[PDB]
């Protein structure tokens, strides 16, 4: 299973931290709210990192 | 904050916003140079915003002061969330006034049923997303350790407590992390985690500040 194809995971913590995830339906890296803990791998600190890791998945 | 109310400008003068180009966490001012927040709110380049009400507008009482140190508890566990506390030193001392004021640390732990004030600029919807301009407040009781463990089997450590309402509708939510739970004028909790927001049977979980008072005082003093 390709971690780039998993839906973005906010997690249980209560921060409002903007991260990137690869949205395979749209074919691009998009922003989402990360709660600050227990990140899954489809969670990047920049669009560039997301594109590098997941682009074209 | 879901199910709360508008605090009123500067009515919670110890509440700060942590900003990294946008609001991402809260915190609590404990003296003119130090803020308490959550360890999972650690970021480099934090700016602390004091005296805020409308966080999307410059209204006249703000102080914006960069963090000079952001110190996570040395035993923070990013898997179990144990020891979810962080101390932020301000690069210059805040000017204390009626709208910017410190909150006292506890002298003893609070009991189940004690009513507290929880505040923040987090999401106000249990389903969906709406972030407020102005600070929101919620009154909620501390819950028993037994009830907390029943809600979250295997997950509650001695450094956590639950607060809220088991029927749902009232809770902290994303963007509230790091902010205050104040009971009888003492900082007893830090917004930490939960399962969704304001869901039935899933109260919020908070860092138990009374367990850290000696560590907070000594860490502040040695930095
Ligand atoms: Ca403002």
């Amino acid at each position: 299973p390709d971690f780039c194809l998993e839906p973005p995971y906010t997690g249980p913590c209560a921060a409002r931290i903007i991260r990137y995830f690869y949205n395979a339906k749209a074919g691009l890296c998009q922003t989402f709210v990360y709660g600050g803990c227990r990140a899954k791998r489809n969670n990047f600190k920049s669009a560039e990192d997301c594109m590098r890791t997941c682009g074209g998945a | 904050i879901v199910g709360g109310y508008t605090c009123g400008a500067n009515t919670v003068p110890y509440q700060v916003s942590l900003n990294s180009g946008y609001h991402f966490c809260g915190g609590s001012l404990i003296n003119s140079q130090w803020v308490v927040s959550a360890a999972h709110c650690y970021k480099s380049g934090i700016q602390v915003r004091l005296g805020e009400d409308n966080i999307n507008v410059v209204e006249g009482n703000e102080q914006f002061i960069s963090a000079s140190k952001s110190i996570v508890h040395p035993s923070y566990n990013s898997n179990t969330l144990n020891n979810d506390i962080m101390l932020i030193k301000l690069k210059s001392a805040a000017s204390l006034n009626s709208r910017v004021a410190s909150i006292s640390l506890p002298t003893s732990c609070a009991s189940a049923g004690t009513q507290c004030l929880i505040s923040g600029w987090g999401n106000t919807k249990s389903s969906g997303t709406s972030y407020p301009d102005v600070l929101k407040c919620l009154k909620a009781p501390i819950l028993s350790d037994s009830s907390c463990k029943s809600a979250y089997p295997g997950q509650i450590t001695s450094n956590m407590f639950c607060a809220g309402y088991l029927e749902g509708g009232k809770d902290s939510c994303q963007g509230d992390s790091g902010g205050p739970v104040v009971c009888s004028g003492k900082l007893q909790g830090i917004v930490s985690w939960g399962s969704g927001c304001a869901q039935k049977n899933k109260p919020g979980v908070y860092t138990k500040v009374c367990n850290y008072v000696s560590w907070i005082k000594q860490t502040i003093a040695s930095n």
